[PDB]
């Protein structure tokens, strides 16, 4: 627990310190990619991947789910 | 007698269409049904429709069906002793006699032109529907 909360605190540090201009982009990206549609995306030939800013580090996952 | 044998063969092909063993032979008999039907229309005197039946039915619809099947696997009594000589022919109207095509095109695009545009809209619906459903594009 002591070791895990150390890497848990990094996301809170990188989140509470975000600037307002970054927060606008973050909220826009979060709302834009809230839900997906395989049908229309496949029809257009494109795949909508989550942006890198919207990826939590694997060390705070329930035990590691990179996929 | 040409009508009787042609109609009988068309009827047999149509019957075998619905009781076929495999879809390929079903489509093959489906083509023969329209072949006989076009011949029958040709006997009727409408050459234009008789050949549109080749162009559309066994030209595009039959090809489409075959493509899909390939993958994804009071009367007058017959007494005519004194009627073949009682034919009165009005020669007026034989001069400048139009065909089945000129007559049809005279009034298809000019008087009844709304229905023509409705058929165009039907074709557009078909074209759009064939795309929205089947574009996987993976």
């Amino acid at each position: 627990s002591a070791k895990n909360y150390i890497n848990l605190a990094q996301i809170h540090a990188s989140e509470n310190s975000k600037s307002f201009e970054q927060i606008e982009v973050e909220r826009a990206l979060r709302k834009k990619y809230a839900r997906k549609d395989e049908d229309y995306d496949s029809m257009l030939g494109i795949t909508r991947e989550t942006p890198p800013e919207l990826i939590l580090p694997d060390n705070v996952l329930p035990g590691g789910k990179p996929v | 007698m040409i009508l009787s044998v042609l109609s009988s063969l068309a009827l047999v092909s149509g019957l075998m269409v619905v009781r076929a063993k495999n879809p390929v032979h079903s489509v093959l008999f489906f083509i023969l049904v329209f072949c006989d039907t076009s011949g029958l229309l040709l006997l009727l005197g409408l050459d234009f429709f008789a050949m549109i039946f080749l162009v559309v039915y066994i030209g595009a619809i039959a090809v489409l069906f075959l493509f899909v099947v390939m993958m994804f696997h009071i009367p007058l009594l017959p007494t005519q002793r004194n009627t073949t000589s009682l034919r009165y022919t009005v020669y007026a109207g034989k001069v400048r006699s139009w065909t089945n095509l000129e007559t049809l095109g005279n009034l298809l695009y000019t008087y009844y032109f709304v229905w023509f545009l409705v058929s165009s809209l039907i074709l557009l619906v078909a074209m759009i529907g064939a795309i929205v459903l089947t574009m996987h594009r993976t």
